C-alpha cells in the first residue's frame, strides 16, 4: 500500500487544498 | 572496487567532501536529460526557440527533463564552487596534478553550459554567444580571424547555432573521462583531511561509512534541484531569453547566467578591451598558481587563523563580485566593483601568501 | 458599472503616506506648470505616490474580484 | 601485562535494553534488528517508487 | 525616464506553493485575448487543442476553433485556401509578419504572448499593474504621437494605448466586466499559457516533499547507524616503558 | 593505496560496540546543540566579519545609488 | 599530406560559399525623421543611419580632439552632418549601442 | 610583547585543543617524510598516537578537555634537529650536482 495509497491521498490533498479552482471540479458546468 | 569497497579513506572527512560525488551526479544528470532534450531538439536558427517550446509544452514530461536540465546546469555550479572553495581552504590543491586537472574541468564546463546556454537562441542566447566568442578578438592580429571562424562567418547566425549543438553534444563526455582521470590521480593519494595531517594511521574503509554518506547527500542534491524545479523553476533564470533572438538589438538591461557574474564584474571593471579579457582569463587561470603561492608551512586553514580571515574576506568578496555583476554600469557600483576587483588578485597573489609567511614567523619556523 | 479599483484606490490614497506623496507631487506640479523652459517634470513625485498607493491596493484589491 | 586490559565503560551509548550485565541480550536481538531491517525495507520501496 | 516603478505583489489564487490556477479565471482571461488583445498580439505557441481540459471541453474548443478561417493546402490545382479552424490549429496571427504589425501600430510591435508572463520581470503582477495603471502623463512630460504613458512601462512611455476599460467585453458566466476583473482574468489566462505545467508541478512538488519527508530521515538514520562503530570508540595507547 | 600497505604503527588499542548494542542518537539534544554552540562561537569570529562586510556595503551602495538618482537626496 | 587534410578540415569551419555573397544596399533618407537612429540589417550586423539635429551637431564639434581615445574631428566621420551613418556595433565585444 | 601575540596566536590557531604539537602538523614534503623516518621509536610512536588522538577529536568535532591541550610554553620541535639536516644533506648534493 505505498503507490496506489500514497498518489490517492496526496492527489486528494492537493485537490483540497485547490478546492473548486481544478478543471475536474467546474467540468460539470460545461458537460452525455 | 578499486573507486570504492575497499577504498581506504580518511575516517574525518566532513560533508564539504560530498561534492566530489554530487559533481558526477550533477554530470550524469546533464547527460540523461540533456540526451533525452537532444532528441526533440532541431539546432536550425529557423526552429530553434520553437523546438524547446514544444519540449515544454507537448513532449510528454518534456517540461521537467527541460527545466531538471537548466536547474542543473546552476547546481553544477553551486557545486563546483563549494568544491573549488573546499580545496583551498585546506590545501587540497597540493595534489598538484589532480588540482590541475581539476582547472581544466572547471573551464570546460564553463564553454559547456555558455554553449548550451546558446542553443535555446533567445536573447541572452544570442548576445552571450557573440560577447563570449568576441573574446578572442582580444588576441592580436588574429584575434578577429579567430572569432569569425569560429562563427562560421561575420557574425553569429546559423552556422554557429549548428556547431554549438555538436560541441555542446560531445564535449560532456570529454569531460566525464577527463573526470575520471581526476580520480585516477586522486586515488594514488588518497584524500586530504581537515585537519590537512596525513591520515594514514586512521583510514577506514570507504564502504560503508561514506558510500552511504554520499547517498545522504545525493538525496539532499535532489531536494534542492527539484524544490527549484518544482516551485520555482526560473527562479536562477532570466526573464530575457523567452524572448527570441533579435540580431539587431541587445537588451538594455542584460547580463549573464548568475554563475558567471563575479567574472563578468572583474572584466567591466577594465577600461581597456585588453586588460579586461586578460583579468577575465586571469581571474579562473590564477587557480593554477595557487600551489606556486602557497608560503605556509601548514598544509590547511584549519590551524591558521590569518589566512582562515582572508580566505572568508575573498569569499565576501566573491559574493561583492557577484552582486556588482547584476547592477547597471553606474555609480557607485563602478567604483566598488574595481576595488572588489583589485581585492580579489591582492588577496591572492599577495595577501595570503603574506598571512603564510606572518604566521610561520609566529610558531617559530 | 463601479470598478472595485477605483474604490480602493480612493480609500488607498487617503493613508497619510499617500496624502504625504500627492502634497509633494503637487508641490511639483505648481513650480514645473509656473515655468515657460525647463526640463524638470515631476515624474519622480508620481511615481512615489502610486508606489505607496498601489502597495496598498494590491492588498484588499482582489477580495472585490471573482 | 596484558591482563591490565580492561574494555571501558560503554553504559552511556548502550541501547537501554542491553544494559544489565547480568541479563542475557538475546532477548532484544531479534527487535533491535527488526528495526533496521523496517528502516532499510522502507527505504529501498522509497526509493523504488 | 530612467526612474523605475516596481510593480507591487498581488495575492493570486495561485501564489502560494501548492496553490493552483483558477480555471474559472483562466477560461474568462481566454475570452479577454479572444475578443480584445488578439487583434494586434499573437500567441504562436498555443493551440485550439491546449484548451481541452483546462478550460473548455472538447465540443468547446472545436466550436471555438470554427470561429475562425485559417489557410491550408495547396489543393489538387496548387492552390492555396481557406477552412474553418480545428483543434490542431493554432491561435491566427493578426498580422503575417512584424514589419505589418508595426506597420499597423505607429512603428511599434506588440510583443508575442504566449511567454510575456515568462518574458518579463514580475510576471503577472508587472501585466496587471501594466494594464490598470494607465493615467495622465505628470507635469512636464510631452509624448511624441503613438504614444502613452504608463508608470509601469520602463521609460514609462508605451505604444500601446489602454486596450482594457469596463465592458469591454462581455463574459459567458454573467462576471461584471470591470477593468479590474478583466486584467486579473487575462493576466491568469497569461500565466497558463506560459506555464501550462503550472498545475502539476505543484502536485508533484507536493509528493516530492512528502516522499523526501520520508526518505531523509531514515538515510540519516542508516548513516548515523553505521558511524556510530566509530562515533562511540575509544582509543588507548600503550607503549611499553 | 590499500590497507596492510598504509603506514606502521604499534601500541595502539581501539575498542568499539556493534551498531546494534548502541544508540545512533546519544544525547542528539543535551549534547549535540552544546557542541554546536562550541562550534559557532569558534569560528564567527573568523568567518562573520567580512560578510557583515558585504552587508554594509551593499546596504551603503545600494541606499547611495537610489539617492542619486533622485532630485533631492 | 596532413597539412592539406589540416587546413581543409580548419576551412570547413570558416564561412561557407552562401555566406560570403555580398551586395550593397539602397536607404530612403527621407523616411528618416530628424533625431531618429534608424537600424538596418545589412551583411550580419546592424547598420545605423541617424538623422542628427543642430545641436547634436553642434555638440559633436565642440569635441576636445586631441582627448580622444581614437582621435578623429566629427567631419572625418561624416560626408553630410545631418546624417551620420554607422556599423551598429560596439567595438568591445559585439553587442547593439542603444 | 611578541611573545604575548605567539601565546595568543598558538591557542587561537588551536592545534593544541586537539593534543598536537606544532611539528605534528607540519606539511609532509620529501625533507619531512625523510626526516620522520629518522626518527627514534618512541617520537615516532608518540607522534602517531597524538595525530591518531586528533583525527579522531576532529571526526567527532570534538576538543580535548582544557587542561590536557598542549602548552604554548610546553611545545617543542622534536622534529628540527633531523629535518635541518636532511636539508643540510639535500643542499650539498645540490651544490655538487652544479659543478
Ligand atoms: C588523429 C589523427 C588525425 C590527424 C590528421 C593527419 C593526416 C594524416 C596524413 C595522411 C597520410 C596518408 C597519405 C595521403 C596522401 C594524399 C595526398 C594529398 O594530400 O594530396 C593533396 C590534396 C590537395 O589538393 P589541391 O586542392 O589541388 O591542393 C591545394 C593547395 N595546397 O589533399 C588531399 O588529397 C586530401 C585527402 C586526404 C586523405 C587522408 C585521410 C586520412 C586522415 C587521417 C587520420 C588517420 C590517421 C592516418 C595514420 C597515418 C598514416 C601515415
Ligand atoms: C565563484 C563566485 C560565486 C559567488 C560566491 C557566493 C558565496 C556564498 C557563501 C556561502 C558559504 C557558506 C558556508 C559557510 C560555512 C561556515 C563555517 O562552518 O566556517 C567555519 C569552518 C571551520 O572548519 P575547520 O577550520 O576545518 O575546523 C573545524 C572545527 N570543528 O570552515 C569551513 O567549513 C571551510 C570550508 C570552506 C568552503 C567554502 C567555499 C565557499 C565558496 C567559495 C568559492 C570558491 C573560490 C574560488 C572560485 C572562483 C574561481
Ligand atoms: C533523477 C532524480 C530526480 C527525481 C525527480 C522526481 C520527479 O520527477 O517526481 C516524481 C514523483 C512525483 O509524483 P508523480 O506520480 O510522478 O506525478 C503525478 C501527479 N498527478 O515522485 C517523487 O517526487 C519522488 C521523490 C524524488
Ligand atoms: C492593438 C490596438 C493592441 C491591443 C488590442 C493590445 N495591445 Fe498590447 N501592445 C500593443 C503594442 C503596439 C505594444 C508595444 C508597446 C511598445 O511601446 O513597445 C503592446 C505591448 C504590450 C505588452 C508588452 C509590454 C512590455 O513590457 O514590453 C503587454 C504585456 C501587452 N501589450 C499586453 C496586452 C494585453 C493582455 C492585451 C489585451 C488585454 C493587449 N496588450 C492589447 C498593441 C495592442
Ligand atoms: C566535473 C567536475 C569535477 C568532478 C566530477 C570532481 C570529482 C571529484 C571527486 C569524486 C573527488 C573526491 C571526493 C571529494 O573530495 O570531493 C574530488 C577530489 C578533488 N577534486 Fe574534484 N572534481 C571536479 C572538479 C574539480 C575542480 C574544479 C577542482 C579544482 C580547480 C577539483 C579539485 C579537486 C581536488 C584538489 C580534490 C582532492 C580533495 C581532497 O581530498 O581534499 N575538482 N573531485
Ligand atoms: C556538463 C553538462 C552539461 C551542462 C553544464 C549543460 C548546460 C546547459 C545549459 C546551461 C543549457 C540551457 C538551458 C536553458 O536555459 O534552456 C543547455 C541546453 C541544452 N542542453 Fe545541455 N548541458 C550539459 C550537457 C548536455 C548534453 C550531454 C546534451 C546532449 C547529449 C545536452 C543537450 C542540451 C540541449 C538539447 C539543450 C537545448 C534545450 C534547452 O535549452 O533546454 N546538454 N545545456
Ligand atoms: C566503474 C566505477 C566508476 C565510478 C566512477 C565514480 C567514482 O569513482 O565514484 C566514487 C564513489 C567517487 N567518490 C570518491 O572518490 C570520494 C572520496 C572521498 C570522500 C567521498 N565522499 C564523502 O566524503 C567520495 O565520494 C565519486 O563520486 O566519483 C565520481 C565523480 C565517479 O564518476 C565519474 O568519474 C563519472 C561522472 C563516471
Ligand atoms: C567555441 C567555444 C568557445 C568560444 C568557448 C569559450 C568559452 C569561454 C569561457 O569558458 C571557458 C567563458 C564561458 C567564461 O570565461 C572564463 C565565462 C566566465 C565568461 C563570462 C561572461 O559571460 C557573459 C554571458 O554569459 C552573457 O550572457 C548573456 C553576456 C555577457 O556580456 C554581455 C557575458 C560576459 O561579459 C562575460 C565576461
Ligand atoms: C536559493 C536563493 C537564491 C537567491 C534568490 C534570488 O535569485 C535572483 O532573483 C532575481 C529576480 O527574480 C533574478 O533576476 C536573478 O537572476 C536570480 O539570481
Ligand atoms: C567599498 C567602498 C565603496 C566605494 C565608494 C565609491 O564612492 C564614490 O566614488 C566616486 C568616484 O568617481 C565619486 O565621484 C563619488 O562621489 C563617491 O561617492
Ligand atoms: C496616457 C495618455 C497620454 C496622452 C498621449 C496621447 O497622444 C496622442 O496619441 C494619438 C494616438 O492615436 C495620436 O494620434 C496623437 O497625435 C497624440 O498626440
Ligand atoms: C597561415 C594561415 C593558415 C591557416 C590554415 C588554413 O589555410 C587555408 O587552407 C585552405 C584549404 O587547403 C586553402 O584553400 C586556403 O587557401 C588556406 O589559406
Ligand atoms: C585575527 C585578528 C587579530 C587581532 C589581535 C588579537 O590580539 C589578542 O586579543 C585577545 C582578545 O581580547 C587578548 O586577550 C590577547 O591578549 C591579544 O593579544
Ligand atoms: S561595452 Fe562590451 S560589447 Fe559593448
Amino acid at each position: 500500500f505505498f503507490e496506489r495509497a500514497f498518489d490517492q491521498g496526496a492527489d486528494a490533498i492537493y485537490e483540497h487544498i485547490n478546492e473548486g479552482k481544478l478543471w475536474k471540479h467546474i467540468k460539470h458546468k460545461y458537460e452525455k | 572496487n578499486n573507486a570504492f569497497i575497499d577504498l581506504p579513506a580518511p575516517s574525518n572527512i566532513s560533508s564539504w567532501w560530498n561534492f566530489g560525488s554530487l559533481l558526477g551526479i550533477c554530470l550524469i544528470l546533464q547527460i540523461l536529460t540533456g540526451l533525452f532534450l537532444a532528441m526533440h531538439y532541431t539546432s536550425d536558427t529557423t526552429t530553434a526557440f520553437s523546438s524547446v517550446t514544444h519540449i515544454c509544452r507537448d513532449v510528454n514530461y518534456g517540461w521537467i527533463i527541460r527545466y531538471m536540465h537548466a536547474n542543473g546546469a546552476s547546481m553544477f555550479f553551486i557545486c563546483l564552487y563549494m568544491h573549488v572553495g573546499r580545496g583551498l581552504y585546506y590545501g587540497s590543491y597540493t595534489f598538484l596534478e589532480t588540482w590541475n586537472i581539476g582547472v581544466i574541468l572547471l573551464l570546460t564546463v564553463m564553454a559547456t553550459a555558455f554553449m548550451g546556454y546558446v542553443l535555446p537562441w533567445g536573447q541572452m542566447s544570442f548576445w552571450g554567444a557573440t560577447v563570449i566568442t568576441n573574446l578572442l578578438s582580444a588576441i592580436p592580429y588574429i584575434g578577429t580571424n579567430l572569432v569569425e571562424w569560429i562563427w562560421g562567418g561575420f557574425s553569429v547566425d546559423k552556422a554557429t547555432l549548428t556547431r554549438f549543438f555538436a560541441f555542446h553534444f560531445i564535449l560532456p563526455f570529454i569531460i566525464m573521462a577527463i573526470a575520471m582521470v581526476h580520480l585516477l590521480f586522486l586515488h594514488e593519494t588518497g584524500s586530504n583531511n581537515p585537519t590537512g595531517i596525513s591520515s594514514d594511521v586512521d583510514k577506514i574503509p570507504f564502504h560503508p561509512y561514506y558510500t552511504i554518506k554520499d547517498i545522504l547527500g545525493a538525496l539532499l542534491l535532489i531536494l534542492a534541484l527539484m524544490l527549484l524545479v518544482l516551485f520555482a523553476p526560473d527562479l536562477l533564470g532570466d526573464p530575457d531569453n523567452y524572448t527570441p533572438a533579435n540580431p539587431l538589438n541587445t537588451p538594455p538591461h542584460i547580463k549573464p547566467e548568475w554563475y558567471f557574474l563575479f567574472a563578468y564584474a572583474i572584466l567591466r571593471s577594465i577600461p581597456n578591451k585588453l586588460g579586461g579579457v586578460l583579468a577575465l582569463a586571469f581571474s579562473i587561470l590564477i587557480l593554477a598558481l595557487i600551489p606556486l603561492l602557497h608560503t605556509s608551512k601548514q598544509r590547511s586553514m584549519m590551524f591558521r587563523p590569518l589566512s582562515q580571515c582572508l580566505f572568508w574576506a575573498l569569499v565576501a568578496d566573491l559574493l561583492t563580485l557577484t552582486w556588482i555583476g547584476g547592477q547597471p554600469v553606474e555609480h557607485p557600483y563602478i567604483t566598488i566593483g574595481q576595488l572588489a576587483s583589485v581585492l580579489y588578485f591582492l588577496l591572492i597573489l599577495v595577501l595570503m601568501p603574506t598571512a603564510g609567511t606572518i604566521e610561520n614567523k609566529l610558531l617559530k619556523w | 458599472l463601479v470598478d472595485p479599483l477605483t474604490t480602493v484606490r480612493e480609500q488607498c490614497e487617503q493613508l497619510e503616506k499617500c496624502v504625504k506623496a500627492r502634497e509633494r507631487l503637487e508641490l511639483c506640479d505648481e513650480r514645473v506648470s509656473s515655468r515657460s523652459q525647463t526640463e524638470e517634470d515631476c515624474t519622480e513625485e508620481l511615481l512615489d505616490f502610486l508606489h505607496a498607493r498601489d502597495h496598498c491596493v494590491a492588498h484588499k484589491l482582489f477580495n472585490s474580484l471573482k | 601485562s596484558h591482563t591490565d586490559i580492561k574494555v571501558p565503560d560503554f553504559s552511556d551509548y548502550r541501547r537501554p535494553e542491553v544494559l544489565d550485565s547480568t541479563k542475557s541480550s538475546k532477548e532484544s536481538s531479534e527487535a533491535r534488528k527488526g528495526f533496521s531491517y523496517l528502516v532499510t525495507a522502507t527505504t529501498t520501496v522509497g526509493v523504488a517508487y | 525616464s530612467d526612474l523605475e516603478l516596481h510593480p507591487p505583489s498581488y495575492p493570486w489564487s495561485h501564489r502560494g506553493l501548492l496553490s493552483s490556477l483558477d480555471h474559472t479565471s483562466i477560461r474568462r482571461g481566454f475570452q479577454v485575448y479572444k475578443q480584445v488583445c488578439s487583434s494586434c498580439h499573437s500567441m504562436d505557441y498555443v493551440a485550439y487543442r491546449h484548451l481541452v481540459g483546462v478550460c473548455y471541453t472538447e465540443d468547446e474548443a472545436k466550436a471555438l476553433a470554427e470561429e475562425v478561417e485559417v489557410q491550408d493546402g495547396p489543393n489538387e490545382d496548387g492552390e492555396m485556401f481557406m477552412r474553418p479552424g480545428k483543434l490542431s490549429d493554432y491561435f491566427p496571427k493578426p498580422y503575417p509578419n512584424p514589419e505589418a504589425a508595426r506597420a499597423a501600430n505607429n512603428g511599434a510591435l506588440p510583443p508575442d504572448l504566449s511567454y510575456i508572463v515568462r518574458a518579463r520581470h514580475g510576471g503577472e503582477d508587472y501585466v496587471f499593474s501594466l494594464l490598470t495603471g494607465y493615467c495622465e502623463p505628470p507635469t512636464g512630460v510631452s509624448l511624441r504621437e503613438g504614444l502613452y504613458f504608463n508608470p509601469y512601462f520602463p521609460g514609462q512611455a508605451i505604444g500601446m494605448a489602454p486596450p482594457i476599460y469596463n465592458e469591454v467585453l462581455e463574459f459567458d458566466d454573467g462576471t461584471p466586466a470591470t477593468m479590474s476583473q478583466v486584467a486579473k482574468d487575462v493576466c491568469t489566462f497569461l500565466r497558463w499559457a506560459a506555464e501550462p505545467e503550472h498545475d502539476h508541478r505543484k502536485r508533484m512538488g507536493l509528493k516530492m516533499l512528502l516522499m523526501m519527508g520520508l526518505l531523509l530521515p531514515l538515510v540519516y538514520a542508516m548513516k548515523r547507524h553505521k558511524w556510530s562503530v566509530l562515533k562511540s570508540r575509544k582509543l588507548a595507547y600503550r607503549p611499553p616503558k | 593505496r590499500q590497507f596492510g600497505h598504509l603506514t606502521r604503527v604499534r601500541h595502539v588499542i581501539t575498542y568499539s560496540l556493534s551498531p546494534f548494542e548502541q544508540r545512533a542518537f546519544p544525547h542528539y539534544f543535551s549534547k549535540g546543540i552544546p557542541n554546536v554552540l562550541r562550534r559557532t562561537r569558534a569560528c564567527i569570529l573568523r568567518v562573520a566579519p567580512p560578510f557583515v562586510a558585504f552587508y554594509l556595503v551593499y546596504t551603503w551602495g545600494t541606499q547611495e545609488f537610489e539617492k542619486s538618482k533622485r532630485k533631492n537626496p | 599530406a596532413a597539412k592539406n587534410v589540416v587546413s581543409q578540415f580548419v576551412s570547413s569551419m570558416s564561412a561557407s560559399a552562401d555566406v560570403l555573397a555580398m551586395s550593397k544596399i539602397e536607404i530612403k533618407l527621407s523616411d528618416i525623421p530628424e533625431g531618429k537612429n534608424m537600424a538596418f540589417k545589412w551583411r550580419g550586423k546592424p547598420l545605423f543611419v541617424r538623422h542628427r539635429t543642430k545641436k547634436e551637431i553642434d555638440q559633436e564639434a565642440a569635441v576636445e580632439v586631441s582627448q580622444l581615445r581614437d582621435p578623429q574631428h566629427d567631419l572625418e566621420r561624416v560626408k553630410k552632418p545631418e546624417w551620420v551613418i554607422l556599423i551598429g556595433v560596439c567595438t568591445h565585444l559585439g553587442c547593439v549601442p542603444i | 610583547w611578541l611573545e604575548g601575540i605567539r601565546k595568543w596566536y598558538y591557542n587561537a590557531a588551536g592545534f593544541n585543543k586537539l593534543g598536537l604539537m606544532r611539528d605534528d602538523t607540519i606539511h609532509e614534503n620529501d625533507d619531512v617524510k625523510e626526516a620522520i623516518r629518522r626518527l627514534p621509536e618512541n617520537l615516532y610512536d608518540d607522534r602517531v598516537f597524538r595525530i591518531k588522538r586528533a583525527l579522531d577529536l576532529s571526526m567527532r568535532q570534538q576538543i580535548l578537555p582544557k587542561e590536557q591541550w598542549t602548552k604554548y610554553e610546553e611545545d617543542k620541535s622534536y622534529l628540527e634537529p633531523y629535518l635541518k639536516e636532511v636539508i643540510r644533506e639535500r643542499k650539498e648534493r645540490e651544490e655538487w650536482a652544479k659543478k
